[PDB]
């Protein structure tokens, strides 16, 4: 291999994940996300923020860094936000290494001035020597072993659906939904909010209750429902009596309780309404009228599958659902996974579906962290695309 | 000529990096493996050590009696 | 006995540096802070049982 | 390797813990106890000039490590040369053919910290391959080398209580969790305060004799006494009242909501409970009775998933007209403290809160003793790689 190690920093819509290319499990895991408490103070990490959403005080506001593009928008606090990498987690200097970044899979206008500015936030700011940019999709559906795969990544900022063709990211069929793991806070937070005596600026208390209580419902309460869920009773209740007869109960009447923390209490909930904050990630429709039934996962994969056909359509088609990846932290909910093959194989019922996953906690979290970690170690630097000084060089010429 | 060489070099830079990220897969579960062996080998240490520290003990207990006489 | 011939007599071999380095496809426009193999060309004793817990 | 040649060294903030040789019986507390400190001579030129004494008022007091932190790489690793050296002058005065017997192959463990830098081990890995000559190595985690001296447990979570300062490190699969690894700024000293504040009339010394003293636990017979008296440092005789109950409680209570904030958010459930079931509090300052108690008692207090007591009292009415357990999904239903290693004489008689340096013990009879090369550099790794021959030697 190449005597070199590279830093390798993840700026995901919620997460930050930074660490080295000589290490499989990251130096840090901040939020993507900042306190600015106030002369101001732009208070970093998770421990440092939590205690500060802990004391409450006035003027503490959290402002998030990566918006639902995937791209970053406030390039001064993430600048602020790579020091706090490089000195009080990473304690290396950024002029040593060399960096790998990641950019999600776009159609193709976002990324050249964001390109330019990751130039004037390596080069400029911090004298990176030089720095790789990989593409998410393409991170993770390379770092399990393809080059050609349909990565669906369910995460914070919504569903991001990419098709990619033998190393290619097919850009017109990059599609991005809105419904993820945010949106799962807001429905949480909205549901149970008559339960816990509850019902920008306060987003200090937003973001508190959404990265202490709501996740913990989220891992522990939530099940996402394999089929939809008015087809799941019926299919229950087929079952059900087919067991009742053979041998001489309603499976959404099991009670799950929640110990809810700031007021010490026991929340009931039947496993229909463990289902039902699931059901709104495929179908939009049932909390309002302004979302249509395509807007949810079901479709879209779909949809983002059949814009990549005119990338000879059904080939495509067939080399995309065959070399199917789910990743993302969201999608770490249980039951995820074969809702999106039932429900990617009812609008596809020819073609076998073979969906590969990382089935490790932890490392679907930081996929796409693992997918640079493996662009980082690339033992060719012509694998991939190293933007040294001369390439900003050259970009300032006309 | 000049599109031969492309569409070779194309196909070898894919074939080479899925065959590093395939070995960077095997060394991740490699040094897992390693860790997890060599914690249980210590663990089998503690069990050795318990075994004999403890018969020391019992010939100590048994012996106090030559002592008391 | 001497620091140094203490050290010399005991444990019986390159060096390296954390040097910039530049790598070749010729070479790449960066460089990079890297472990590199050094070539050819390139005091007291405290006294114990003052430490020792009685 | 011979294990009369097994060097550990441990250092921190305020001492080293530093033995040469195996028993080869049982395992022993560490005998030699050296200040992490060093003499910097500012020479004309600019040089400096490394001692283990003041050279003649010319130099200044350079601590290489505060609150677990390496401040100064270049001080600690001459201080490690002071020590090896002295180690190394010690027997070849002693048996006087050691460089043939007990110095011709010097394996050095040293224990190291989550706080020091990835430049700064590899700055050590290079001085001990180079400068100090050592031609094997093995840099411990010290959390690690925690739950290597406890029963070599898969899971767990280590509560280091140093002095200024408190380590909150998790420990899944025998790796350590670098993302989740915190430290409170916040040890020894904030009991010492806490007696500051409830104690005015005392000074710095009286209150340190106090936390030092037999009387001084936290309750989760001395509890019966209104009053108690201790001694003091220059045998001074002392009456204290409740004060000998206090003073801890801060600290148990941020250590308690740390540990919780660092281990809700474990994902993988079934690594989070055992981690929780296998709680290990180490520290000199842990070394005060009823602390380790009452700091699992917090813990139980804090985070512990029971029903509350009201519903339950509430459902027990209802059915006075047998009660079933609600069942939660929270992962902490059991919080326990790790079982300690009860078969150590020497380490059961000066006690567990250097529990650390018993995993170094057990570790280099481990790899030390075996033929495996895999977690440590050799003169071969070390010719191939140099410091970045540390990063495939690791745990």
């Amino acid at each position: 291999t190449l005597n070199r190690k590279c830093v390798v920093i993840h700026n995901g819509s919620h997460r930050t994940v930074a660490g080295f290319s000589n290490v499989e499990l990251p130096q840090c895991i901040i939020p993507s996300s900042y306190i600015k408490r106030t002369e101001a103070e732009f208070i970093f990490g998770t421990y440092n923020m939590i205690d500060a959403a802990a004391e409450k005080r006035n003027g503490d506001e959290v402002y998030t860094l990566v918006d639902s593009q995937g791209l970053p928008y406030n390039w001064d606090a993430l600048e602020m936000q790579w020091r706090y990498l490089y000195d009080t987690q990473l304690k290396v200097s950024p002029e040593e290494l060399p960096l790998v970044i990641t950019m999600p899979a776009t159609n193709g206008k976002p990324d050249m001035a964001i390109l330019e500015r990751y130039y004037e936030l390596a080069f400029d700011k911090l004298n990176v020597p030089v720095f790789q940019i990989v593409i998410e999709p393409l991170a993770i559906a390379l770092s399990m072993g393809k080059s050609s795969a349909f990565v669906i990544d369910i995460g914070a900022s919504g569903c991001n659906v990419t098709p990619i063709i033998d190393g290619i990211v097919v850009k017109n069929a990059v599609v991005r939904s809105k419904f993820g793991g945010d949106f799962l806070d807001f429905q949480v937070h909205e549901r149970l909010a008559p339960l816990i005596k509850e019902e920008q600026k306060r987003s200090t208390d937003v973001w508190y209750e959404a990265s202490t209580w709501i996740q913990q419902f989220k891992s522990t309460m939530l099940q996402v429902s394999e089929k939809d869920l008015f087809e799941l009773e019926r299919y229950y209740k087929e079952q059900a009596d087919i067991y009742a007869k053979q041998q001489e109960n309603n499976p959404l009447v099991q009670k799950k309780n929640f110990l809810f923390k700031p007021l010490n209490k026991t929340l009931t909930l039947d496993l229909k309404e463990c289902y039902q904050f699931a059901e709104y990630l495929f179908k939009p429709q049932l909390i309002s009228d302004k979302f249509s039934p395509e807007d949810g996962l079901g479709p879209l994969m779909a949809k983002s599958v059949k814009k990549a056909g005119a990338s000879s359509p059904e080939q495509v088609y067939s080399l995309l659902l065959t070399n199917v990846i789910i990743t993302g932290s969201t999608s770490l909910i249980e039951g995820m996974e074969q809702r999106i093959i039932k429900e990617l194989s009812i609008r596809f019922p020819q073609y076998k579906l073979t969906t590969f996953a990382n089935q490790v906690m932890m490392d679907r979290k930081i996929q796409g962290w693992l997918g640079a970690l493996t662009m980082a170690n690339l033992p060719s630097w012509s694998l991939g695309k190293w933007y040294s000084k001369e390439d900003y060089e050259t970009l300032k010429r006309d | 000529e000049k599109r031969k060489k492309e569409r070779n070099l194309h196909l070898q830079k894919i074939n080479s990096i899925i065959d590093f990220i395939k070995e960077r897969q095997s060394e991740q579960w490699s040094r897992q493996e390693r860790c997890f062996q060599f914690g249980r080998l210590g663990a089998s240490l503690h069990n050795q050590m318990e075994k004999d520290e403890q018969k020391r003990i019992e010939r100590t207990a048994k012996q106090r009696l030559a002592a008391l006489k | 006995m001497d620091p140094q011939t203490l050290i010399t007599k005991a444990n019986k071999k390159e060096s390296w540096r954390y040097d910039w380095y530049q790598p070749s496809k010729e070479k790449y426009p960066f460089r990079y802070k890297t472990w590199l193999r050094n070539q050819e060309d390139e005091e007291d004793i405290l006294d114990l049982k003052e430490f020792d817990r009685r | 390797f011979r294990q009369d040649s097994i060097l550990i060294i441990y250092p921190r903030s305020q001492t080293t813990l530093v033995q040469f040789g195996l028993n080869e019986e049982t395992f022993t507390v560490p005998e030699l106890e050296i200040p992490t400190q060093i003499y910097r001579t500012t020479r004309q030129d600019g040089s400096y000039t490394y001692h283990s004494t003041n050279k003649d008022n010319k130099a200044e007091l350079i601590k290489p490590i505060q609150n677990g932190e390496i401040i100064d790489i270049s001080a600690f690793t001459q201080f490690l040369r002071l020590i090896f050296v002295s180690i190394l002058s010690d027997r070849a005065n002693k048996n006087q053919d050691a460089f043939e017997a007990e110095l011709s192959n010097i394996p050095l463990l040293l224990i190291t910290h989550h706080s020091w830098s990835q430049s700064d081990l590899e700055i050590i890995t290079q001085y001990v391959f180079e400068s100090l000559e050592i031609n094997n190595l093995i840099q411990l985690p010290a959390s690690l080398a925690a739950t290597y001296s406890m029963i070599s447990l898969q899971n767990c979570c280590i509560i280091d209580v140093g002095t200024h300062h408190t380590d909150i490190i998790p420990i899944v699969d025998y790796a350590q969790l670098d993302h989740l690894v915190s430290s409170i700024p916040m040890g020894g000293q904030s009991i010492n305060d806490s007696l500051k504040k409830l104690l005015p009339q005392w000074d710095d010394d009286q209150i340190e004799s106090l936390k030092k003293s037999p009387i001084f636990e936290v309750l989760s017979k001395n509890s019966d006494l209104e009053f108690n008296t201790f001694w003091d440092e220059k045998g001074n005789e002392i009456k204290v009242g409740k004060q000998r109950f206090q003073g801890c409680n801060n600290l148990i209570k941020n250590i308690s909501n740390r540990v919780g904030l660092t281990l809700d958010n474990i994902d993988d459930i079934n690594k989070a409970k055992a981690v929780w079931e296998n709680i290990i509090i180490v520290g000199g300052t842990t070394s005060i009775s009823g602390f380790k108690e009452a700091l699992l008692g917090q813990l139980l207090k804090d985070h512990l998933i029971i029903e509350p007591e009201e519903e339950k009292s509430k459902r027990e009415e209802e059915a006075k007209s047998f009660v079933p357990t609600i069942e939660y999904v929270q992962c902490p239903t059991v919080i326990k403290l790790a079982k300690y290693p009860d078969y150590f004489p020497e380490w059961k008689k000066s006690g567990y809160s250097e529990i650390i340096f018993l995993g170094a013990q057990i570790v280099s009879k481990q790899i030390f003793t075996h033929p495996k090369d895999t977690f440590y550099i050799t003169r071969e790794k070390y010719n191939m790689k140099g410091p970045a021959a540390l990063w495939d030697v690791q745990f």
